[PDB]
């Protein structure tokens, strides 16, 4: 669990501006791992008196390192009870020649079903009977990871499409604040497909509250490294 | 013969490296096709084998390097960014991707467009205050045209040196700059404190201008710009090798990072305070009731404000100047107190110190007065 | 004011002036109510005569007693390791040493020394 | 400040007579308690009878004890090579030799070294 202690804004911070360093803080972060973060607006809100922090964080992902994947993702659908096939070959354009060894890993795989990887770039999904959501697995074609994503219909017309998770994320709803302790909890998620060296930064943007219910901006600047072991 | 049961291995060789190579220097600009080099990344150069194969002949860069390894042939492993062709001049902003961990000292552009040159500034201000395993290092370019726009073509940009040039400069812009940048980097390998200027250290050697008898900048234009930053060169010597930095947030008067040195001296001790600081790692940290127990490796933050102050004023005199208030420029300011004991993570330790780099010789403006008895 | 006199704190660390191995900083415990001493000026004087006097260069020397940690050969503090050492006291005062040398040393009984440190310089921190 | 006799800067200048070499100014610390010692006037006397004395040419002396600096060779302290001395004393008065030759060395152990040095005039500030 990563704990990060804001800026006071107060004016010591940097020399006032003088120095300005204010050098984005540091995540250390592992493809596949789900971590939580916790961040400590006390040194910030605690002289403004008043009733804390509010729950209207924000937060932005953008990346200043990416390097674009090779392999693609692909996206298949099924009703109810019914087994799914699918290919493995379309979705790795190589531009050299060289061969391909299709691989799933067993730590990243389906949840709602079982798959059996073909010999030459095919597999067989059978769903989870008595089940109807989405489903999704990960394979690594020469390395290279990809996702797959299925979704079973519960027979009738049709399922949405899911919006094919990022590199890093942050989940929708698991964010929280104490405003009795002035901090702030929230949950980073890095997909399996994220390369190491890539270099994402997450920005937050955290609202306090007066005592009469006005609004208190703050912005803090975070570089998520995505490293390979550890 | 002799040397038939080992215990000694002859290995005669004309030509053979044992300098520990350091000063990197990267020099950057626009090749030409023929060069057989990937466009838009660091390729490291061995020496003048390849001149126009992986650069091009009648490349920019070419010429630029050439004039490089005219200047100076010892301990700087040189380096190049064979940025592509576009006239409209090409504009990368790619830097951070394609200049990553390495850190490459001195910086050589080889171009005039003042969007390129801003860009190449920020990269090295980023690299300067933010930036994992503190990279380091002056930028140096040129800037040629008339008083109004050289005066008028530069900001409070420290972290480059912009060497000006008239508009009747009967030089290509390049050579010069490339000298110079290669000059200063050479020179500055092992000792950073060496001010580049004046004629015996200075003296762009590879230049061979045509003796003339009329300058461009006149004295009056030219003690316009040396008011205003600028790196005015008369063969042709370099003097009054400072930066273009000119004021601090607002209040415009300020001396500190004047002089290139200064920015050198500056690195220097950057990096031997990270190795100092390096000590304190891996101990305790005893920020409540410190009474540090008997048998342990432990500290607390007056202890560190000690041993700080300390270490200062010990390399007070070579790498900074006397401490006008010790006690105030030194800070610890930790945030340890807000750690809670719920969780481990340490290291929150950030220290602020200034800096007044040490006072050299400047004018001496004298003033005989003959007479007789 | 003036909050109690006494020693709350000291660190010393030892590097073998052969192997150039580094031990430290451990901390210690005062073996008796004494106090450690100081002498900070690097000059010291020299009488003469009508109100004058001869200014020399000297070294900074510190007095020091410490228990012995039972972790650390007795040679290191019998003047065989390059020591520096750090006090604190209660009213806020700090006083470094880097590249101390023990010099003089006493004959101890394994439990209680007391090192005779000369330095270049000691550095204070006069309390806030 | 005033009534304090005692040497504060040194600083010698070395120059090879054999490769021009150039090296300095760097300064240097005092061994000990001693003092340079001088003597300025370059004519020495002799004693003839009744009153009289015979004023015939001589040198400018200078003795200077000095720590050797870890970085010049020892030899350019035992003779080897053309000095330019200068010194200040803390009541202000500064003396400067120029062009000096070390004369009749003596033995060193590498770390402190006694300096004979004659040349043709020295000379005196007088603080104000």
């Amino acid at each position: 669990m990563y704990f990060f202690s804001v800026d006071p804004r107060n004016g010591a911070s940097k020399s006032g501006d003088v120095c300005g360093s204010c050098c984005c803080e540091s995540i250390s972060a592992r493809p596949g791992e789900v971590n939580g973060v916790m961040v400590s607006y006390a040194a910030w809100s605690a002289p403004l008196r008043g009733h804390g922090l509010t729950n209207k964080t924000t937060f932005e992902i953008d990346g200043v390192s990416v390097t674009p994947p090779k392999v693609s993702n692909a996206f298949g659908r099924t009703k109810v009870g019914v087994v799914f096939e699918g290919t493995l070959s379309d979705l790795f354009p190589n531009p050299e020649g060289e061969q391909v060894e299709y691989e799933i890993s067993e730590l990243n795989g389906p949840s709602n079903g079982v798959v059996e990887l073909g010999a030459n770039g095919a597999f067989t999904y059978t769903p989870g009977a008595l089940f109807t959501g989405v489903d999704r697995f990960w394979f690594s074609i020469n390395g290279n990871i990809g996702e797959y994503v299925i979704s079973v219909d519960p027979t009738t017309s049709e399922l949405p499409q899911p919006p094919f998770t990022t590199p890093v994320y942050v989940p929708a709803a698991r964010r929280s604040v104490d405003p009795r302790t002035h901090v702030l909890k929230f949950v980073l998620g890095v997909s399996p497909a994220a390369i190491p060296g890539d270099v994402y930064r997450l920005t937050v943007r955290q609202v306090a509250i007066d005592c009469d219910g006005n609004e208190f901006v703050h912005i803090s600047c975070y570089d998520i490294s995505i490293g390979s072991c550890g | 013969d002799a040397l038939s049961d080992g215990f000694v291995r002859l290995c005669i060789d004309p030509s053979l490296n044992f300098f520990g190579e350091g000063c990197k220097i990267l020099v950057e600009g626009q090749m030409t096709d023929d060069g057989s080099a990937t466009p838009d990344a660091v390729t490291c150069v061995t020496s003048e084998l390849d001149i126009i194969e992986r650069f091009g002949q009648g490349s920019v860069l070419t010429e630029s390097l050439r004039k490089v390894f005219c200047t100076c042939k010892s301990g700087v492993s040189v380096y190049a960014l064979p940025r592509e062709d576009a006239s409209v001049n090409p504009t990368p902003n790619d830097y951070a991707t394609v200049v990553n961990e390495c850190c490459f000292a001195v910086y050589v552009l080889s171009s005039d467009d003042t969007d390129w040159q801003e860009n190449l500034r920020d990269w090295i201000r980023s690299a300067w205050d933010c930036s994992k395993p503190q990279c380091f290092g002056h930028g140096y370019v040129f800037n040629k045209g008339t008083l109004g726009q050289v005066l008028a073509d530069g900001d409070n940009s420290a972290e480059l040196s912009r060497l000006a040039l008239p508009t009747t400069y009967p030089v290509l812009p390049y050579l010069t700059n490339a000298a110079y940048g290669a000059l200063s980097a050479c020179s500055t390998c092992n000792n950073p404190e060496l001010n580049i200027q004046g004629q015996t250290f200075g003296l762009l050697s590879c230049i061979n201008m045509p003796e003339s008898c009329t300058p461009g900048w006149t004295f009056g234009e030219v003690t316009q710009l040396q008011a205003n930053g600028f790196v005015v060169s008369g063969s042709p010597y370099i003097y009054n090798d400072v930066t273009n930095y000119l004021r601090d947030e607002k209040n415009r008067p300020n001396a500190t990072f004047r002089d290139a040195s200064s920015r050198r001296l500056a690195a220097a001790t950057g990096v031997a305070l990270a190795e100092f600081l390096q000590q304190f790692n891996g101990l305790a940290v005893f920020t409540k009731n410190t009474n540090i127990r008997t048998g342990i490796i432990g500290t607390n933050p007056r202890l560190m404000l000690g041993k700080i102050r300390k270490w200062a004023q010990d390399n007070v005199g070579t790498l900074f100047s006397e401490f006008d208030n010790i006690n105030e420029d030194i800070q610890l300011l930790t945030d340890f107190e807000v750690q809670p004991k719920c969780v481990g993570q340490p290291g929150i330790f950030h220290l602020n110190m200034r800096y007044r780099p040490p006072v050299r010789g400047a004018r001496i403006n004298v003033n005989m007065a003959p007479a007789l008895f | 004011c003036n909050k109690q006199n006494g020693v709350k704190n000291i660190l010393i660390t030892f590097t073998d002036c052969d192997t150039q191995e580094v031990i430290g900083p451990i901390s210690h415990e005062q073996p008796d109510d004494t106090l450690p001493t100081y002498k900070n000026c690097a000059w010291t004087n020299t009488a003469l005569t009508n109100g004058y006097v001869q200014r020399s260069a000297s070294n900074a020397t510190m007095t020091l007693p410490v228990v012995r940690d039972l972790r650390v050969p007795l040679a290191f503090y019998q003047g065989c390791a390059q020591v520096d050492v750090q006090v604190e006291k209660f009213d806020g005062t700090v006083m470094t040493l880097t590249e101390g040398a023990v010099v003089e040393p006493e004959e101890s009984d394994g439990r209680s020394v007391t090192m005779n440190i000369v330095a270049s310089e000691i550095d204070e921190l006069l309390p806030p």
